[PDB]
């Protein structure tokens, strides 16, 4: 009944010593049945990622809209979108559903070309801005994510220490959510490299 | 040659009928003249009742747009209450959106704005009037904004529109080249109007009745236009010196 | 009424043809020359812009070749102002498409649809045609390379090599003559420039006068790159080719 | 809320209290009931404050263009603006206006436009919340004429009522006083009022 | 009533013209010299105050317009249309692009915006194109400092430095003389007041001359404190003083 | 309707509908066809609300004939899969919504693959191995997490099948009739008329 | 000349062209009669046909129990021009259960013919027609031109050669005013009257139309056989 | 030239040749005047007798506007009628708003705007008529005339129409041998006399004198035509005074 | 959420808490609920955070384009016409509730918004979950010729009320200092009375601690050349 619960799942974005890290599960489902465990919930357009959790339907839908809309203003602007002009661009869509809106949560990661500074962003189904320095979650099991990152969480971690600190919130989290989990990855995002690492994890 | 009938573009890049709007401006044959003091605005404009069938209380080319703001108007009268029921409702409307009295200078550039869109827009005509704009507005003060058939703007220290314009411009001009400073050094609006006459009858050469005048009166908070008795008044001081 | 001031934009002349786009047409010719070649191994756009100055900023200009989309590029002839209200509809359109199968856009339907429209402004409306011949350069994998015109009437035509603008009478008659099938991307760049070195009205052909474009699979295996060249890029390409 | 409006010899005088609640919250205890939609015509507000806000600054638009074109207009004009909105859009407000006007013909007038949107003229009109507790004392005690003196103290009095046993009215009780020689406002103050 | 025009009054002539816009360019080249310079650090835009009268208060009269904290534009040709187009400048920089990004357009984009609705008037019914050409100088962070021209038709052309107007023909010829790639604002602004001076037969001062700049931040002009990123305009327009003091070293 | 199943093997797609149509109280069809043949190579199987399937099946359908007689060429699984995911999309916020859930099974010829497309009623798409719709897959999906494997033969599909059809003819309350089988490979879509 | 091209351009005299074209196309139309009584109002029009094997085009159109008219001119236009007076008529009574006053019938037809005159695009009506019925306050013949014109009348006609039957009934005015209650008697006056505008033709069986309405007359028309006792 | 060929075309000299030929036809009509009395107005209308056929008393040309307000034209007819029915919507959408009745200024102004918005484009024609109209209203009586350009002024005395000099010279008369004013009862035996004099352009066929009122004390301040024994009185003095 | 406005000498303030929440759970433990309408226009939202930032963006869009307009600088009755008749024609849906503030050439200003339309008239005012708190300070400690120190003082104080007795208001007091004659001041974190504690332990991981199953290069970068 509750639009953003039926299929489940979560992301979580950290910061941290001159890198970003954006991570989810890939279950998908209809309330209690399992349907798939590739369902990613992460997406980038150039170097600005955005994760995605609540309504799947939605979650594509948005997915095709901002690329769609990234890639007209790449051609405009010529050059590639920023994550604090993203963010931006995110909640001005979602804002104008105001009356009708999407079931999303979503999530803003990535590092300014220009200024290589690390930068998040969250946001609810209406458009609402949450600039954290420290870290952002989303999803079904936000509360559980909320209290995994603020016991783990530490500042400047380097990007193999962040990968460390996201894997352990994010899996954890979901070990305590029915509706999330069946698999999950892991983006750690640098100023000229992205490395993305699939996690194993238990599959109930 | 239809580039004469509606505005668009001649091979010289003129409007024709923008500039035929400005000749409909002197069809009345009125001169109006505008002035500034310390702490008023005054305009005035030739009353002419050629008529003996006519009531002269209703004659007339000096309009009340809202408290604050007056407007006289050069050309034919059909334009000019056009213009002025216009002026009116925008006025009002401004002050229901923005919660403060429309100023003086902002009017007239909508007004302006209104009438650059005729000399854009092929179905529209232009209106055949010159609109001058007085106040005392609560930032800039003492306050004179004239807009044409073309869509130009512009504020005044004084101004003069009509057939003799040129006349009381000159008259006016060598004024304020002698006082040096951008408006009538006097302290009540009635010796501001005194001055408006005098020097109206200096430029045109003709002696005024009470009749033969018109008068608006912009002060803080109010515009009003004076009667027959109040421009007496004013004429017997200016023949007592 | 109004009707004493109407031009009537969408009529048939006594022999059966559109006097604004045959006017348009005329308006195209006055235009700087833009020529498009199609080889094995890419496509090539080159295009000339109309008397500049020396104080025109070159590097931050354009106004011959724009991209549609990552694999679509256009090279333009007529008015500028016309053709970016279209080329900003037909970057819509990819975008559409792309949003609705999840698949890049195949040429020839982003070019029928921009020629539609084109064809709309001749037919209904009673507005002036856009005064505006593209040359349409991409890939797709169903039919690989290829180049398409389009100008006012609408009608849509696929090339081997193409020129609009000015001279084309000229300009096609020296690609005839040295265009072979087999030919490459690097041969295809040679003549392209030396065609317009051969019809241009200017007295001689120099960086600062040129736009330049390729599109090459010369990408890091199966995929398509598209290359606006710089005019640094573009005076070195006519020192290669022996034009300056 | 508890407002009125009395007509008198030389005019008209609204009265108001300035209490304004959010349930038993008082979120403002210094109000300004009374409202002017022009020079010498004013109204007293009550019910939905967003409507009541909205409707008067609709009609001191519609009576500031009225008087451009056509003068001042009567107190009977300005309650029909009022009338027509309260009227035809009776089904999305809630509000209950007193108008209450000076002019030199008709002098003092006096306006009730209750929640239907119907209109009735009379010599003196109480309404809101609190002034079902002061039609005993204001029909035994008004009379028609009095002095601007004997008006304030009937007011002043019938309000202090009201503002007793209601406990959605309260704080100072504001007037204003509508005659040919102007607009005066009058406030008092809880120290004055309760003891009375 | 109705808008009955319904048809383009822009159409090709036999000879492939257009002859409303070319009409209105040649109302283009009556108007008032105006030019614009771009420096290394900063771009100035200049124009002469033709006063109609002496009476007129010619500094209510801007020639000059800030579009966007750090674009400007100058004009000649027709005053009115260049008032509305600012008019419409200002709000689509909002509309289509504040409204949206949460930041100002960059300039390329807001003259990209301000010649399309130049090139709806050229084709859409019952209008004349605008006659006006428009100088828009402007800076943003990936683009740097930028001047461009816009014409009556919609084109618009990215410029060094360049004049339309009256004397344009002899000023851009003066300026094809003194411009560089090292030039700084001040030395662009001097070479502009040179150039302006060429243009104008009577008075030539602060009250007469109308210049603006697009340069650095100005935190003087912003009028907060508190925001770090928020460091103010780089559009100032130059006042009468400001123009006077570098006449004297002219 | 009730019961869509589909499976994807080594070289063909293959989908079985169920062939009851019940009116409340009575059956009054036991013979049914639930699919639309959309291509030569895609085939789409859908259940929901009566009225809304085959109103819907029928509009894609025309739509892909449109596209194909268009450009002379036809649309892979996945190009239209996500147009029947975008119509779905766009019908869950209309003012009365298709009350339809689809599988889509095709065969690539580009790519020599076939492709299995799983979308509900809400423009929820997933790509599979297998899917199902409604409380199919409650009932089958322990089998086919089991037995399934990528390199499976079309008869070996066909066997699993049948074995996912018998445990819903055991534990299901409701009589749906048998299931049609169609397959989607390379040569096209048939039937099998035995099953 | 050069200010008949539309129906928005006046002439340098103050003339609208295309309504006096218009006003043309009614004298080339066949003669009509309206006359009445206090008690009755009779229509008598001279109907038209194509040749030998064609019927004969109907003149007289029926707006209501108590009221009706006759064409000369556009026939299409009196349809339209009538269907407007049926609908009148019939809001009249289905709203006010009120019978529409013959006079406020002209205001209605007139008002609409106006609209035609004032704005581009559109024509004035090619016809005119005569009005005739019982009312409230008795028996009322009413003349409609498509310049807007609506004229209450004792007498009148229209049409080709009507000039005849209108100088006959201004002669006869005195006479036909006072035949009240005589039916008969009252369209006698009118067929003598439309026979002063015929030339070569007569009056046949066929070729003639009448239409009568009164204090206890329902509008009727009378053709064929119907109308062989008048000739 | 071509200037005149369209509606709000200006000429080179500033004028509007299609509402100067809209003046002709107005030129071209029946007399028609309006007289300002002590506490009220008068109106009168020459109706020409065409033919013995027209109906006495029946062709009504004055018209009402509201209860208090008289409007009365000469020129094209039907034109004047699409006027008044517009003055009868503008009436009633202010009184339906303002409770009040209109105002005859106010009233005068909203015919005024509506004239003038038809010299403003080429999709319609300007009114073929000039418009005499007035009224008694809360600060007492007024005379109005309205010519096709949207013109009006307030008036002492007005005529239009074919005999409008013939009027307009009778009427400065009036205005210069009653200072101090004129009488309701007065003022409709002088505007029978006016038309009567007024005739004299028109005294190929003879005509029919119509008169309307409205005055504070004769009428309580609506508007009533005219009619039996007080119309008589009129055109028998009107009769006297031509003899 | 504690807002609060106060009125003083030469001009207004108004303060804020920096805590966001989603129910019971703290989303952001320093928001920033001071919005700038013009540069010496600022307001506090309240209600629907969404609703607040939207609805203050917007007329501060129009007021600016208002301002390049008329040539003036904007005023807080305009700030004030737009946003009440904005929310008003959306009848509450638009969950805006606001203190808006600000100095202009009429002088300085202090009004409440309400979410249906409504709007008040001040010298001290306070809105949303720790509005009562903060009233209670304002209430006890409010006088007439308060000091440009005094205001801020008692601002501060009563968003503190509101930080350490609701539930919904915590962490930081952000104030900002609109004087006549002077530029705004946005003192953003001028109190920070709620900084965490050090913790007992550290929750860095070893690494290798987490199992993966595939590492890959993502290519964010375009298509290549050559
Ligand atoms: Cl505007
Ligand atoms: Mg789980
Ligand atoms: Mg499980
Ligand atoms: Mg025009
Ligand atoms: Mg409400
Ligand atoms: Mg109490
Ligand atoms: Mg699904």
């Amino acid at each position: 009944s509750d639009p953003s619960s039926i299929n489940g799942g979560i992301v979580v974005a950290m910061t941290g010593k001159d890198c970003v890290a954006i991570a989810c599960d890939l279950r998908l489902g209809s309330q209690s049945l399992g349907v798939s465990n590739k369902f990613e919930k992460i997406f980038h357009y150039g170097h600005v990622f955005l994760g995605i959790t609540g309504l799947a339907t939605d979650v594509t839908t948005l997915n095709e809209m901002f690329r769609y809309k990234t890639n007209l203003y790449k051609l405009k602007e010529e050059r590639a979108i920023e994550p604090e002009t993203f963010t931006q661009l995110v909640s001005s869509s979602l804002y104008e559903r105001r009356f009708g809106p999407y079931f999303v949560g979503p999530v803003v990661a990535g590092i300014n070309s220009k200024s290589g500074k690390p930068f998040i962003a969250g946001f609810d189904l209406i458009g609402c801005i949450d600039e954290a320095k420290d870290f952002i979650v989303s999803g079904t099991a936000s509360d559980q994510l909320f209290g995994m990152c603020e016991s783990l969480y530490e500042p400047n971690l380097e990007p193999e220490d962040l990968f460390e600190t996201i894997s352990q919130a994010l899996l954890n989290a979901a070990d305590r959510d029915a509706l999330s989990g069946w698999g999950a990855v892991v983006y750690i995002i640098k100023k000229d490299e992205v490395v993305k690492r699939y996690l194993k994890m238990r599959q109930d | 040659g239809y580039d004469r009938h509606i505005t668009i573009f001649s091979p010289e890049g003129r409007l024709y009928q923008v500039e035929y709007a400005f000749k409909a401006t002197n069809q009345t044959n009125i001169n109006s003249l505008a002035v500034r003091g310390k702490d008023c605005t005054v305009v005035i404009s030739q009353k002419k009742v050629p008529d003996k069938l006519l009531d002269p209380t209703t004659v007339s080319y000096i309009f009340c747009i809202s408290r604050t703001i007056g407007m006289v108007v050069n050309g034919p009268i059909p334009d000019a209450r056009n213009a002025a029921l216009r002026a009116k409702a925008e006025a009002a409307e401004f002050r229901y959106k923005y919660g403060y009295d429309m100023p003086c200078d902002v009017l007239a550039k909508r007004m302006a704005n209104l009438s650059q869109i005729y000399t854009q827009r092929a179905y529209m005509r232009p209106l055949g009037v010159i609109l001058t704009f007085v106040s005392v507005d609560e930032e800039l003060g003492p306050s004179i904004y004239k807009t044409d058939p073309a869509g130009y703007y512009v504020g005044y220290k004084a101004t003069a529109t009509g057939p003799k314009q040129q006349e009381i411009t000159t008259n006016l001009e060598n004024h304020f080249k002698k006082s040096k400073i951008d408006h009538i050094n006097e302290e009540s609006w009635e010796k501001v109007v005194e001055f408006a006459i005098t020097h109206m009858i200096d430029a045109l050469g003709t002696e005024f009745s009470k009749n033969d005048l018109e008068v608006g009166v912009a002060t803080k908070d109010k515009f009003f236009t004076l009667s027959a008795e109040n421009i007496e008044e004013r004429l017997v001081a200016i023949a007592e010196q | 009424g109004s009707r004493r001031y109407d031009s009537r934009t969408t009529i048939f002349s006594p022999e059966g043809r559109l006097y604004q786009v045959e006017y348009a047409l005329e308006s195209i010719s006055h235009a700087g020359t833009a020529i498009g070649i199609m080889a094995s191994d890419g496509i090539v756009l080159a295009a000339e812009r109309k008397v500049t100055s020396t104080l025109l900023e070159q590097d931050t200009s354009t106004e011959k070749l724009y991209k549609l989309n990552d694999k679509i590029a256009v090279a333009v002839a007529g008015l500028t102002a016309d053709a970016e209200i279209l080329i900003n509809t037909a970057r819509i359109h990819a975008q559409n498409y792309l949003k609705t199968y999840n698949e890049d856009i195949p040429v020839e339907i982003l070019v029928r649809r921009l020629s539609d429209i084109k064809q709309g402004y001749t037919q209904h409306g009673g507005l002036r045609p856009f005064g505006v011949s593209f040359i349409y350069a991409g890939y797709d994998d169903r039919y690989g390379y290829q180049l398409y015109t389009s100008n006012p009437s609408g009608n849509y035509t696929g090339w081997k090599a193409i020129s609009v603008g000015a001279n084309t009478s000229a300009a096609q008659t020296l690609l005839q003559m040295d265009y072979k099938d087999d030919m490459k991307v690097d041969d295809a760049i040679e003549l392209a420039l030396k065609t317009l070195s051969k019809t241009t009205d200017s007295s001689a052909l120099t960086y600062d006068r040129l736009e330049f474009a390729t599109i090459r699979k010369g990408a890091n295996d199966g995929e398509v790159y598209q290359k606006i060249f710089k005019p640094q890029e573009i005076k070195d390409i006519l020192v290669k080719t022996g034009i300056t | 809320t508890s407002i009125m409006a009395v007509t008198f010899k030389d005019g008209v005088i609204l009265g108001a209290d300035s209490r304004t609640t959010t349930g038993a919250y008082i979120a403002n205890r210094v109000t300004d009931k009374l409202t002017r939609v022009h020079d010498k015509i004013w109204c007293c507000r009550s019910g939905s404050a967003a409507d009541t806000q909205a409707i008067a600054d609709i009609v001191q638009y519609h009576l500031e263009l009225y008087t451009s074109q056509y003068g001042t207009p009567s107190t009977e004009t300005a309650a029909s603006v009022f009338k027509e909105l309260c009227y035809e859009n009776k089904d999305n407000l809630t509000a209950g206006i007193i108008v209450a006007g000076y002019d030199d013909k008709n002098k003092g007038e006096v306006y009730t436009i209750p929640l239907g949107g119907s209109v009735h003229k009379l010599p003196y009109a109480i309404a809101g919340s609190g002034s079902t507790f002061i039609y005993g004392y204001c029909d035994k005690n008004f009379r028609e004429n009095m002095s601007k003196e004997e008006t304030v103290d009937f007011i002043k009095h019938s309000l202090s009522q009201a503002i007793k046993w209601d406990g959605s009215s309260g704080g100072v009780i504001r007037m204003v006083v509508l005659t040919a020689a102007g607009v005066e406002r009058l406030i008092f103050y809880p120290d004055e009022y309760e003891q009375l | 009533m109705t808008d009955r025009y319904s048809f383009s009054l822009t159409t090709f002539s036999p000879s492939g013209k257009l002859g409303q816009i070319d009409y209105a360019l040649t109302a283009v080249k009556q108007g008032v010299t105006s030019l614009g310079i771009k420096a290394t650090n900063g771009v100035v835009i200049a124009t002469e105050k033709k006063s109609s009268s002496p009476l007129a208060m010619s500094e209510t009269l801007s020639k000059v317009s800030l579009l966007t904290p750090d674009i400007g534009a100058v004009y000649s040709g027709m005053g009115p249309d260049y008032r509305v187009l600012v008019d419409k400048s200002r709000k689509v920089a909002h509309t289509s692009y504040k409204r949206i990004y949460g930041e100002y357009p960059p300039t390329k984009l807001l003259v990209s915006e301000v010649a399309k609705i130049m090139q709806e008037a050229t084709q859409s019914g019952g209008v004349r194109p605008f006659g006006v050409s428009l100088l828009i100088a402007g800076h943003d962070e990936f683009n740097g400092f930028s001047l461009y021209q816009v014409d009556p038709s919609g084109s618009y052309f990215p410029w060094k430095a360049t004049a339309i107007g009256k004397g344009s023909v002899a000023a851009k010829t003066f300026l094809e003389k003194r411009w560089n790639d090292e030039l700084e604002l001040e030395d662009a602004i001097h070479i502009a007041l040179l150039t302006l001076k060429e243009s104008v037969e009577g008075e030539f001062n602060g009250d007469t001359i109308e210049l603006a700049i697009i340069g650095d931040e100005n935190p003087d002009l912003l009028g907060y404190t508190g925001i770090p990123t928020d460091k103010g305009p780089r559009f100032r327009k130059l006042t009468s003083q400001e123009i006077n003091d570098r006449l004297e070293a002219l | 309707m009730d019961i869509i199943l589909g499976i994807r093997v080594q070289d063909s797609v293959i989908l079985a509908s169920s062939k009851a149509v019940t009116r409340g109280i009575s059956v009054l069809k036991d013979s049914d066809d639930k699919t639309r043949q959309l291509s030569p190579h895609t085939l789409m199987s859908f259940a929901g609300e009566a009225g809304d399937t085959v109103q819907f099946a029928e509009y894609i359908q025309a739509n892909i004939q449109l596209y194909s007689i268009r450009e002379d060429y036809e649309l892979s699984p996945q190009a239209v899969s996500s147009f029947v995911r975008q119509e779905l999309a766009k019908s869950i916020r209309s003012r009365r919504p298709y009350q339809v859930n689809v599988l889509i099974g095709g065969y690539d010829k580009k790519k020599n693959k076939p492709e299995l497309y799983q979308i509900d009623y809400l423009g929820t798409k997933v790509e599979l191995p297998y899917g199902a719709h409604g409380y199919s897959g409650f009932y089958t999906f322990s089998l086919l997490d089991h037995h399934y494997r990528p390199d499976m033969t079309t008869e070996e599909g066909l066997d699993l099948l049948k074995l996912c059809v018998q445990e819903l003819e055991k534990r299901m309350p409701m009589d749906f009739k048998g299931v049609i089988v169609k397959i989607v490979d390379k040569d096209g879509i048939r039937q099998v008329d035995d099953f | 000349n050069n200010y008949d091209g539309d129906t928005v351009t006046f002439s340098p005299t103050g003339r609208l062209f295309q309504v006096e074209y218009a006003l043309e196309a009614i004298k080339q139309g066949s003669v009509t009669v309206g006359l009445r009584s206090n008690t009755h109002a009779v229509l008598v029009a001279l109907k038209r046909n194509a040749d030998e094997l064609s019927s004969y085009q109907k003149k007289i159109i029926k707006c209501d129990e108590h009221m009706g008219l006759s064409l000369a001119g556009l026939a299409p236009d009196a349809r339209v021009l009538s269907n407007y007076l049926r609908q009148q008529c019939n809001y009249s009574s289905l709203v006010f259960n009120r019978k529409l006053a013959v006079e406020r019938a002209g205001h209605l037809l007139c008002d609409k013919a106006q609209k035609n005159t004032q704005s581009y695009g559109g024509r004035p009506y090619g016809v005119g027609l005569l009005i005739i019925g019982y009312d409230k306050s008795g028996a009322h013949l009413l003349e409609f031109q498509p310049s807007g014109n609506v004229t209450e009348l004792y007498g009148t006609a229209i049409g080709a050669r009507s000039q005849g039957a209108k100088t006959y009934l201004e002669r006869t005015l005195d006479t036909f005013i006072k035949i009240d209650g005589n039916p008969d008697e009252l369209i006698k006056a009118g067929v003598e009257a439309i026979s002063q505008s015929l030339r070569d033709e007569s009056l046949t069986v066929d070729n003639l139309s009448i239409a009568i309405v009164g204090k206890d007359t329902p509008f009727t028309i009378y053709d064929g056989e119907a109308v062989a006792k008048y000739i | 030239t071509g200037y005149d060929l369209s509606n709000s075309v200006f000429s080179p000299d500033g004028r509007n040749f299609q509402v100067e030929y809209a003046v002709k036809a107005v030129e071209n009509g029946t007399t028609s005047i309006g007289i300002k009395c002590n506490d009220g107005v008068v109106f009168a209308v020459e109706k020409l007798i065409t033919s013995k056929l027209l109906v006495p008393q029946k062709n009504v040309k004055i018209q009402v506007v509201d209860r208090h307000i008289g409007c009365v034209y000469s020129g094209l007819i039907p034109d004047g009628r699409h006027l008044v029915n517009r003055g009868r919507e503008e009436a009633a959408s202010f009184k339906k708003l303002y409770k009040t009745p209109i105002p005859i200024p106010a009233f005068a102004d909203r015919l005024g705007q509506y004239v003038q918005a038809h010299t403003l484009y080429n999709s319609v024609r300007p009114f073929g008529v000039s418009t005499i109209f007035g009224g008694v209203d809360k600060n007492g009586a007024h005379l109005y005339m309205l010519e096709p350009s949207g013109s009006y002024w307030g008036y002492k005395g007005a005529a239009t129409g074919k005999g409008r000099q013939s009027a307009k010279a009778e009427l400065e008369k009036l205005v210069d041998h009653h200072p101090e004013g004129l009488s309701a009862r007065e003022a409709v035996k002088q505007a029978a006399k006016i038309i009567y004099l007024a005739h004299e352009d028109n005294k190929e066929k003879d005509f029919e004198l119509e008169i309307s009122w409205c005055s504070l004390s004769e009428t309580n301040g609506l508007h009533k035509f005219v009619k039996g024994d007080l119309l008589q009185e009129a055109i028998d003095f009107a009769q006297k005074e031509i003899n | 959420t504690t807002i609060v406005g106060v009125k003083f000498n030469n001009g207004v303030v108004i303060a804020a808490d920096t805590r966001s929440t989603q129910g019971p759970i703290v989303a952001d433990k320093n928001c920033a609920k001071l919005h700038r309408i013009s540069p010496k226009i600022w307001c506090a939202g309240a209600g629907t955070a969404a609703d607040t930032e939207a609805v203050t963006q917007l007329i501060g869009s129009n007021i600016e384009l208002h301002s390049l307009y008329t040539s003036r600088e904007p005023r807080v009755v305009s700030a004030l016409q737009m946003l009440k008749q904005h929310l008003f024609k959306y009848q509450g849906h638009i969950g805006a509730y606001l203190i808006v503030a600000g100095v202009d050439p009429t002088g300085s200003h202090l009004f409440s918004i309400h979410a249906h339309g409504s709007t008040d008239v001040g010298y001290y005012l306070s809105l949303g979950s720790g509005s009562l708190a903060a009233m209670a300070v304002l209430e006890s400690h409010w006088k007439q010729d308060l000091t440009k120190e005094e205001a801020i003082k008692l601002a501060s104080d009563a968003i503190q009320a509101g930080i350490w007795n609701d539930l919904g208001s915590g962490s930081n007091v952000d104030v900002c200092v609109m004087e006549i004659g002077k530029d705004a001041e946005y003192l953003r974190n001028y109190l920070t009375p709620n900084v965490r504690e050090e913790k007992q332990k550290s929750y860095k991981f070893p690494r290798g601690t987490t199992a993966v199953l595939k590492e890959s290069i993502v290519n964010i970068c375009d298509i290549q050349e050559e």
